[PDB]
């Protein structure tokens, strides 16, 4: 309530919750957290051209050939991340907003 | 080479109630019956023939 800005507003409550009986040994109380806040995608922004800028050189990849690496696999592994933060990008103020399954007829004149 | 990535497409899906149908007994009126006869027909008026 005091924001739903940081929070994905087509998913009516984000949130699952639980309350185990028993604390760690030594503390009164606690609570663990697992989020997914779309930022995360600057993460695997970062990993997939920091990986293209040295790839674009073929800058380390000796090593990796020489245990029969493929050199295809690269450019697939980076596409498909590319494709990963793409997913975020997109899912990121993405519509709350109503569309219909109602589509264009030719039932009017020009007025 | 052009790095970048490809294109990926989002899932998202228009929304619509269907026309949907059910029964209803109410619908089908809008008039009452009209009531009972209040009418005597025993009554006689007890003339000497």
């Amino acid at each position: 309530n005091k924001n739903s800005s940081y929070f994905v507003e087509w998913i009516p409550n984000n949130v699952k919750t639980a309350v185990c009986d028993i604390p760690p040994r030594g503390l009164k109380m606690s609570a663990t957290f697992i989020g997914n806040s779309t930022a995360i995608q600057e993460l695997f922004k970062r990993i997939s051209e920091q990986f293209t800028a040295m790839f674009r050189r073929k800058a380390f990849l000796h090593w990796y050939t020489g245990e029969g690496m493929d050199e295809m696999e690269f450019t697939e592994a980076e596409s498909n991340m590319n494709d990963l933060v793409s997913e975020y990008q997109q899912y990121q103020d993405a519509t709350a907003d109503e569309q219909g399954e109602f589509e264009e007829e030719g039932e009017e004149d020009e007025a | 080479h052009v790095p970048g990535g490809g294109s990926v497409q989002i899932v998202y899906k228009p929304v619509d109630l269907s026309k949907v149908t059910s029964k209803c007994g109410s619908l089908g009126n809008i008039h009452h019956k009209p009531g009972g006869g209040q009418v005597e027909v025993k009554s006689e008026k007890l003339d000497f023939k």
